[PDB]
């Protein structure tokens, strides 16, 4: 047992014809406070993987260490470490999951919701959830905690099913996923404006598109609202 | 405080056909009032012509299966790839399951296959270990909506021979696999209509004396 | 649940229902509540399925070891004692289970030991445990005598269990019957309560209040 | 429970699904969460069903009495004020959240009242469990000045959002429309996306399967 | 709880009711009648909460007797039990419910047949061939289901009941100090006082 | 700590082509101990029918309360209460006691003597109305009933068949519910004539 | 929640956000937290939704009734009216409520009726979920009375930083100018205050 | 709780101990001896927690018999009870205490006099003329304070005790199903089996 | 409790109050909240007394032992040492702790190891009971690096207002100058900051 102290909000993601995407604002909250305006929630592993973490930063920072520390560990006595024999996304996650479980099974978890994304050497898309409880699942769309309730909806309008991935253009993926990111900021107290998106395409590769703003918002209409029922003037 | 458990809905089903066996169970996955994945398999082949599935709490579930699929593998290593008679597998599972008696696996698990005579065989499990040779069992959320039905349809419970007054119960007869799968799909649709935690799709593993077959049929995304 | 066992002129009689139940809903009516520990012994099943089932099989193993070592049949008293000791090891842990361990040895004659999760070892001539234990102790108390036709003993068992089934919502299904002797136990099949009831009320004339 | 409302250039539209839960069970496959307060003022309400109904019944009842006596016409805020004054007089003990909307001899109107006495206003409001999905839809596809067609299209596609990604809601769509000069049209089930597929087997029983012990012909009148 | 039994037979009804009274530890009186004749042919045994019990009974009793001299005509077992149930129905949702269970035995003179009504404190009534409130049923209900026949003589009933008792003694933890038995018939009420020497 | 679940019982109704049906079990007992097998949850007020599940005294009290009121209606209005009308009433009635609710689960059904249209309804303990065109279920084994009905209801059965369906629906769901049974009874409502039938079932 | 009211040379002006949160979710990110009771008397609601809303309604009533017989009422005459309501029911009420009004004679007055019911005439007051970080700014960067436009900035930056560190409070800014002139309805869209 | 009595007299000791066994509601065996002879001249009655009881007794027994053949010399009542108290003393601060109370009756052969030690589960010992664990004392202690004399014959004792019993029956709520009585003296142990026909 | 550390052109300087409260009472209104682990590495303790005190002792040990074999250690090399202690025991520890140190090469670094164990290199950090009101000032009135004396004011005024609105934090101010020069021990008596 324990309690979460600093908190990362959501992490949204989806697959497309070539590869996958995964975004997550850069805010680490201290309850109702925002003691940290610019914090990294996307650890790319190798160059075919990235990990969007959502929950406790103290815990998240630990994992990072386990990754870099596992990564440096693959090298060790193995020449093909940059080509044939090298970390696939499916691996890391498998190891990650393994861990999260032992933990809940030891009554002391890591307060985190995690997404593993990337592409398999043989070209396949990978996207899978894994939280403090050691639970997991694949899906064309995936969002952590706050996401899934609000993001997933729109992301499912692009891909209602597995039979749409083939026809999901890298650009249509992006803009939509960002419209989602605008919405997460429209109705969620835990969210930030700055963020970090990343793409892993089997053709182009990894494209860490760090630090951006959420633009284009209809606020003007605000001026028209007055009172709550009677208050006219 | 920390709550180490959770429910991901799901409903599975096992019928012991005369000389076959089915293990069906939908593909939905849930949390509170949300969705996780439209498609997520809970039924698996573990080799040796044996199917399994554990519904309740995913993590405890898939761990058990994993923990089992490995215990099968190791059985071959020590006994020269001898086949695991289904009955055996179950006595084995009992233990695995009972291993975590005072911190159980929060799940209702079921297996199905064939005995050392060719007869279909199903096995229902307690979340800690009690196993029974069932010839038909539904486990999961919808459980109470399908079990009453199979009661009736599969065993003709409360059905008598007309004109006999109510002195002659209608005799059981064994239905072909086709016949069974028709029942099964109907069961699930009815269940999806009246149960929120159930819908989306249905994946069926059919066991027979030459392998495992898989057939899928889509349900409503209610 | 309604299980029971009793001693008599011909040996031992064991009778059970078969209704498992989660809350208000009936999970199964196909429950084996008699653990065939080994060819010569039987354990009933109250408390909590897994516990009885598991340990009682564990026990069955234990006998095989002893017997092989000694080239002699293990005696009931001991068998029971062992289970008890093992159970006591866990008093406090949350083990729940009622149970009759029945046997008929060379010397001991017929003998029942009720045993429970609390470490109560008890020699006796009649035992009923479960929800229906109360109604079953009725029929039994009045109708019991030590010289029963081997067949009547079997009948008493049925009927007793039947009373409970009718009334105790949490009990019912089908009845299982076993008889025990110096050379081992013998199954006396399964009886659907539904069918049976109608029969008894008919032949026996009892169960008047019931319509039809 | 999943509802919304959106006013356009000459009026306002509210819509709500038709499924009523009960823990994990579906009680009514066809319910009308859309009630009439008065010809031009209507409501949609979520949360505790019996509360939401009876309450509008009450208010509709009084507002009628009012207009008659006043010989004028029902103002929207009249209804609002009535609701939330009584509604809060019972500090929360009456779970009923709702989107009140109509048109009075001074404009088109749309509000949202919480179960405690809170009232809000915007151009579009969503209340219910799937209030988030249908919120996200309206928060990307909304632009000032939409038409009978633009708005409608939207409202119904917002509801659709909840129907799919949220469990607590489903079946068909209910819609109602008020136009600044025109009448009001109640469109029970403007849509019907969810429809059970034709079953597999025919379950009708052969006459005389059920055992009967007695029978007669019960009495009625004097 | 205490013991309250009742059984309807041929042309009568029989009420059993334990005699002991307990205050936590000691047992005060042990020759206590938990009965209260409502009218010449109606009678009511009861068990329940310490104070709630004896008050309610007398109160019900009062009303009846009142009705019966006012009208000069006696009230029917059927209707009687209806009213008792009425009162408890309200009682249950009162600022303070009388926690009490009862059995009501009477001989309906118009039908010339005996009726017996069991009623719990929640206001739950039912005409029965026989009954017992509380744990009392568990131990006996079977024997009754077994041997009971609608045609039994008054004596037949006693024997049966007597057997039920012997059982209650044998398997019940509590010492109920015996029982007082009573019969309602076309002749009225009398007490089988003999059940001490019997 | 649930009241509804203390006494037991179930009730179900269906609409046929030109008629209706409604049946219930017979069991009544405090939790485990079964007490009666002659306790009926269905009565009527002239040509209108009501099935009530839930807490026993509350059931009885309701019947009395309704018999009372319908008598008084038919009197001043020189005509028996109509179905649709009754519904709206029993509805309000349940609510008047919304803060000391009656723990029950009613179900109304009948045939309107003017339009000739079959009718069925169900409500929660406070009067929320569930208008349906196929079937209504209330009681302990609510969930088991929906499983049967969903498979067996067929739009517009012949009265003689509808009987067989509903009978089986009730009958079978009742066996997977530990707290209902001990007999049952089914009524079949035609424009004129009505047939009451008791059926044979497991008595455990 | 994030409100306040400031007095100066031409009177006083009160401003607040638009963000209202149920849990970590935004119910209506466009709230008119500023409320009118009388023509030259308004107030900004803090804390509980349903409660604050109803209080006002009642008050609005008392005053609009006072006038019809006792002429136009003071700003102090108004505060006391909330004093009563707030006090009497302190047990079933959650309200931070700040009141402000102007009269040519006594200029514009500022009174805060925080939780409990205690009343206060200060130069300016600030309440609401995120008032907690402007105890630094406000007090320090406060010159005795300013100009119309000069003041509009205190409001502007005080309010700006409060959004920057308190999620429970955000949305747009809205001001209400109460002067000799009359009432002026302000509104400062996002991309503005953030820039600062 | 159960019934455990004991009384030291002239050249003997007497132990009473109820016979019934209960599992919440029903009563299983009702002819159960809560005794356990430790050595030819030492004896111990007991009452306590369901499992705790019978295990501990036998365990104590084991040790003694062990000591008695090892040494070939028998152990004195005094010393025995000392040891029992020892074990319980530890038991009470153990991860799990054996909740059990006891009476120990023996005939010290060297002194040629009978000793009786009462001991609760907390490890509280005391040599007494007579005693009773649990609620048992309340009902009887007076009668003993009254009629008891150190010189009483073995018979005198039985009568007394018999009277204490008749009382326990009369004012105790529970039905203890009678009692098994036993005597320890210069001759050893024997059972007054006659207390059924007596 | 009220601490912080700020970096600039010559390095970094950290300052805090002296007030420590048990309930509404002042245990020792003269606390040396600034603590030394190494010569050019110090820290300011927040939250729990007994805990923070002991953590330091241990760390001081590790470092004073590191050097004796691995030369002089970094400022990052030090933070990580607190990371371990803070994390591992998050369940029996209450510590806001801010760390600061300088090295000629990388100038002076500022890291904050708040409750939980999460570490952070910021321009400057602020923790302690009364940090809550200087989220307005600090951030707004912050120019990228300043001068020795120029900076001494951020500290001075940030700290001043925190006393003005937070009783649990007060006393005198104390600064510790960490530069190329060396360590300089500051102290600003009451009647001063109040005046501002
Ligand atoms: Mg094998
Ligand atoms: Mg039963
Ligand atoms: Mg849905
Ligand atoms: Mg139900
Ligand atoms: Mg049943
Ligand atoms: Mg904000
Ligand atoms: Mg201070």
């Amino acid at each position: 047992t324990q309690q979460p102290i600093v908190t990362g909000t959501s992490v949204i993601s989806m697959k497309y014809d070539n590869g996958v995407i995964i975004a997550a604002d850069n805010l680490g909250s201290y309850g109702s406070l925002l003691r940290f305006n610019g914090v990294e929630r996307l650890i790319p592993v190798g160059d075919n993987t990235v990990v969007g973490i959502s929950g406790d930063i103290s815990d998240m920072q630990h994992i990072e260490r386990l990754l870099k520390d596992l990564v440096t560990e693959n090298a060790y006595d193995n020449p093909l470490a940059d080509a044939e024999e090298a970390l696939e996304p499916s691996y890391i996650f498998e190891y990650l999951a393994t861990v999260m479980y032992q933990r809940r099974s030891k009554m002391n978890p890591l307060w985190n919701a995690i997404i593993v994304a990337g592409v398999q050497s043989n070209g396949d898309q990978f996207l899978r959830y894994v939280n403090l409880l050691g639970v997991t699942y694949s899906s064309p769309t995936l969002a952590t905690g706050f996401g899934a309730h609000m993001a997933n909806p729109l992301l499912r309008k692009v891909v209602d099913r597995e039979s749409d991935i083939p026809k999901t253009t890298v650009q249509v993926a992006e803009e939509a996923i960002v419209n989602a990111m605008r919405v997460l900021y429209y109705r969620d107290a835990r969210s930030s404006r700055n963020f970090s998106l990343a793409i892993i395409d089997k053709n182009t590769g990894l494209t860490f598109k760090k630090n951006l703003q959420v633009e284009n918002m209809k606020w003007d209409f605000a001026k028209d609202i007055k009172g709550y029922g009677t208050q006219k003037i | 405080q920390f709550n180490p458990y959770g429910d991901n809905g799901g409903t599975i089903l096992g019928i012991a056909g005369e000389d076959f066996a089915v293990l069906a169970g939908d593909t939905r996955n849930i949390t509170d009032y949300s969705i996780n994945s439209r498609y997520e398999p809970k039924v698996f082949d573990c080799g040796d012509n044996i199917v399994m599935s554990a519904n309740g709490f995913a993590a405890d579930g898939d761990a058990l299966v994993k923990r089992f699929k490995n215990s099968v593998k190791w059985y071959h290593f020590d006994h020269n790839d001898k086949k695991l008679s289904i009955n055996s597998a179950a006595r084995n599972i009992q233990h695995l399951l009972y291993g975590k008696r005072f911190f159980p696996y929060y799940v209702h698990t079921i297996i199905a296959g064939l005995d050392e005579d060719g007869k279909g065989a199903v096995y229902s499990f307690d979340p800690v270990g009690s196993y029974e040779r069932e010839q038909c069992r539904a486990g999961g959320a919808a459980a109470s909506l399908i079990m009453p039905f199979l009661d009736n349809q599969v065993n003709f419970k409360n059905q008598y021979e007309p004109g006999t007054n109510g002195k002659v119960k209608k005799p059981l007869k064994y239905l072909s696999v086709e016949e069974v799968i028709k029942l099964v799909r109907d069961s699930f649709t009815s269940a999806t209509e009246r149960h929120i935690q159930v819908g989306d799709g249905l994946e069926i593993l059919i066991v027979t004396k030459d392998g495992v077959r898989k057939e899928f049929y889509e349900l409503k995304r209610d | 649940t309604t299980t029971l066992a009793f001693r008599f002129q011909g040996g031992i009689i064991v009778a059970v229902d078969s209704r498992a139940t989660a809350g208000n809903w009936v999970a199964s009516q196909t429950v084996k509540r008699v653990i065939e520990i080994n060819p010569f012994l039987l354990g009933t099943m109250a408390g909590g399925a897994a516990d009885c089932q598991f340990w009682e099989t564990w026990l069955g193993s234990q006998c095989r070891l002893h017997e092989l070592r000694e080239k002699e049949r293990i005696s009931v008293a001991a068998a029971s004692k062992i289970l008890s000791n093992l159970v006591y090891q866990y008093k406090g842990a949350g083990l729940s289970m009622g149970t009759m361990i029945c046997g008929y040895t060379r010397k001991e004659g017929p003998t029942i030991y009720y045993v429970d999760s609390d470490g109560t070892r008890l020699k006796g001539d009649i035992f009923c445990v479960g929800s229906g234990q109360t109604f079953a102790y009725g029929v039994l108390d009045s109708n019991y005598k030590w010289d029963l036709s081997v067949e009547d003993a079997l009948y008493l068992g049925k009927r007793s269990i039947l009373a409970a089934a009718h009334r105790d919502a949490y009990s019912g299904g089908s009845v299982n019957l076993y008889h025990v002797t110096e050379d081992g136990w013998i199954y006396h099949g399964n009886h659907d309560v539904g069918e049976l009831f109608w029969k008894v009320k008919e032949e026996e004339g009892s169960f008047n209040n019931v319509i039809g | 429970t999943t509802i919304v409302g959106v006013k356009f250039n000459n009026g306002v539209v509210i819509a709500a699904d038709t499924r009523s839960t009960q823990g994990p069970i579906v009680a009514d496959k066809n319910c009308a969460k859309l009630h009439r307060i008065s010809p031009k003022i209507w409501c949609a309400g979520a949360g505790t069903a019996a509360d939401t109904e009876a309450v509008t019944q009450l208010i509709g009842s009084n507002i009628e009495l009012h207009s008659l006596y006043t010989s004028r016409e029902p103002r929207v805020v009249s209804a609002l004020q009535m609701l939330k004054q009584h509604l809060f007089k019972y500090q929360g003990h009456i779970g009923a959240y709702l989107i009140v909307a109509g048109v009075d001899p001074t404009g088109s109107h749309l509000f949202s009242i919480h179960a405690h006495g809170s009232t809000d206003v915007g151009y579009y409001l969503s209340l219910g469990s799937g209030s988030l999905a249908a919120m996200a839809v309206l928060e990307s596809h909304w632009k000032q000045d939409l038409t009978k067609e633009e708005a409608i299209k939207l409202a119904s596609d917002a509801i659709q959002a909840g129907i799919w990604n949220d469990l607590g809601s489903g079946s068909n769509v209910d819609v109602c429309v008020m136009e600044i000069g025109k009448d009001a049209e109640y469109l029970r089930n403007y849509l019907t996306p969810n429809v059970r597929e034709e079953k597999q087997k025919s379950y009708k029983f052969p006459r005389g399967t059920t055992a009967v012990l007695k029978e007669s012909i019960v009495n009625i009148c004097d | 709880m205490d013991i309250i039994l009742g059984i309807r037979v041929q042309d009568s009804v029989i009420l059993a009711s334990s005699k002991a009274v307990t205050r936590g530890i000691s047992v005060l009186k042990d020759s206590d009648d938990k009965t209260r004749q409502l009218s010449p042919h109606t009678l009511m045994s009861f068990a329940g909460e310490a104070g709630d019990t004896v008050q309610f009974a007398e109160y019900i009793q009062a009303n009846i007797q009142l009705y019966s001299i006012r009208e000069d005509y006696e009230l029917s077992p059927q209707a009687v039990s209806s009213f008792v149930r009425q009162e408890l129905a309200k009682s249950i949702r009162s600022r303070r419910p009388y926690q009490v269970n009862v059995l009501i035995g009477g001989y309906d003179k118009k039908k010339n047949k005996p009726e017996l009504y069991q009623i719990d404190y929640l206001g739950t009534k039912v005409e029965l061939p026989y009954g017992a409130h509380g744990y009392s049923g568990f131990y006996t209900f079977s024997l009754l289901d077994h041997h009971y026949r609608p045609d039994m003589t008054t004596e037949e009933g006693l024997d049966l009941l007597k057997l039920c008792v012997q059982e209650l003694e044998k398997r019940m933890p509590m010492d109920f100090k015996g029982v007082i038995v009573k019969i309602v018939d076309k002749d009225g009420i009398r007490q089988v006082d003999d059940f001490q020497a019997q | 700590s649930d009241p509804s679940s203390i006494n037991g019982g179930i009730v179900v109704a269906m609409t046929g082509k030109d008629c209706v049906a409604i049946a219930c079990d017979l069991r009544l007992g405090s939790q485990s101990l079964g007490v009666s097998n002659k306790f009926e949850k269905i009565f009527h007020y002239g040509h209108v029918f009501l099935g009530i599940t839930g807490l026993a005294t509350d059931v009885t009290t309701l019947n009395e309360m309704f018999r009372y009121k319908t008598n008084l209606y038919k009197l001043k209005e020189e005509r028996a209460i109509e179905p649709e009308t009754f519904t709206q009433l029993v509805s309000s009635s349940l609510y008047e006691r919304r803060f000391g609710p009656y723990f029950v689960g009613p179900v109304v059904a009948g045939i309107n003597s003017k339009s000739g249209k079959p009718f069925i309804a169900g409500f929660d303990l406070i009067g929320c109305i569930d208008e349906a065109k196929d079937f209504i279920v209330s009681g302990t084994a609510s969930d088991q009933l929906f499983g049967m009905c969903e498979s067996l209801y067929e739009p517009n059965l012949e009265p003689e068949d509808l009987f067989e369906t509903i009978s089986q629906a009730l009958l079978n769901a009742a066996d997977r519910d530990a707290l209902s049974g001990w007999g049952a009874v089914v009524y079949i409502i035609k424009k004129d004539e009505v047939v009451k039938r008791y059926l044979k079932m497991r008595q455990d | 929640t994030s409100i306040m009211a400031v007095t100066f040379k031409d009177g006083v002006i009160l401003g607040a956000d638009s963000r209202t949160t149920t849990g970590a979710y935004i119910a209506n990110r466009v709230t008119d937290k500023l409320t009118r009771v009388h023509d030259k008397i308004w107030c900004c609601r803090s804390g509980s939704a349903a409660d604050t809303q109803a209080i006002a309604d009642i008050v609005q009533y008392h005053l609009e009734l006072y006038t019809s017989q006792y002429g136009t009422p003071s700003t102090e005459t108004a505060a006391s009216v909330f004093k009563e309501l707030c006090y009497e029911n302190k047990d079933n009420l959650t309200a931070g409520i700040i009141v402000a009004g102007y009269d040519d004679k006594n200029k514009g007055e500022v009174y805060t009726i925080p939780l409990g019911g205690s009343v206060h005439k200060l130069p300016y007051a600030i309440a609401g979920s995120g008032s907690t970080f402007i105890y630094g700014y406000c007090d320090k960067n406060f010159r005795e009375n300013m100009s119309k436009e000069e003041t509009v900035d205190f409001i502007k930056h005080s309010l700006s930083q409060a959004i920057k560190w308190d999620g429970s409070s955000g949305g747009v800014i809205r001001m209400v100018v109460l002067t000799a002139a009359g009432v002026e309805r302000l509104i400062f869209y996002p991309d503005e205050y953030e820039q600062l």
